[PDB]
Order: structure tokens, then C-alpha cells, then sequence
């Protein structure tokens, strides 16, 4: 029971930052950003909204057009 | 189609729900056949050629 109310107490302490991590940590935004970028490749880049839209003919068109026709 | 409505109970629809109003904006074309009067064409030669040789 302690030791639960000591650690709910630091969690709470932790909740008390304004915004994100107490520790920013040196590495910890390089390694998110290795993470992002890697995701990116492997998922490829991508727009915010972008929709492309093009429509190609008709390919490989086969006609009855022959000398004997 | 209906993964629009998934988009809006999917949590990020804010955005997604404008991208869905431009996604009921969006045509595809029909492509139009080019060869159905040229084989209508040779039909008449043929039936007139039958018919001499018919008679």
C-alpha cells in the first residue's frame, strides 16, 4: 500500500508537466525521428491530401483491321 | 467505397471528413468504343455479295 501510494504520487508528479517527457532526452528525439523517416521509406512518402487522378486509353487495342477484312 | 464512413469512426475524421467531401467530388471517365461502326461497315459489302451469289 506504500509503496503503491508513493509510486500513484509520482505518477501524478509526472502529470504535473506542462507538456511531454521530464527527461526530453538527447536521443530520444533523434531516435523518433530515425523511427519516422524509416516508416516513411518503408511505407512511402505520402501528402498530407494529395489525389491524384489520371486516367490512361484504352491499351493494346485490337481491331478486325486486315487486308483480307 | 464505404471506408468513408470508417474514416468518420476512425478517430482522425476531423480532416479526413474534408477529404471525403472532396472524395464524393470525384469523376472517372468512360472510355467510348471507336471500332463498333467499322464492323457495322463491311456487313452491307457482305450481304450484297451473298445475294449475288444467290442469284
Amino acid at each position: 500500500q506504500k509503496l503503491f501510494v508513493d509510486k500513484i504520487r509520482e505518477y501524478r508528479t509526472k502529470r504535473q508537466t506542462s507538456g511531454g517527457p521530464v527527461d526530453a532526452g538527447p536521443e530520444y528525439q533523434q531516435d523518433l525521428d530515425r523511427e519516422l523517416f524509416k516508416l516513411k521509406q518503408m511505407y512511402g512518402k505520402a501528402d498530407m491530401n494529395t489525389f491524384p487522378n489520371f486516367t490512361f486509353e484504352d491499351p493494346k487495342f485490337e481491331a478486325v483491321e486486315k487486308p483480307q477484312s | 467505397i464505404d471506408w468513408a464512413y470508417y474514416k468518420a469512426t476512425v478517430a482522425k475524421a476531423g480532416l479526413v471528413d474534408d477529404f471525403e467531401k472532396k472524395f464524393n467530388a470525384l469523376k472517372v471517365p468512360v472510355p467510348e468504343d471507336k471500332y463498333t461502326a467499322l464492323v457495322d461497315a463491311e456487313e452491307q459489302e457482305d450481304v450484297k455479295r451473298c445475294a449475288e451469289f444467290l442469284s
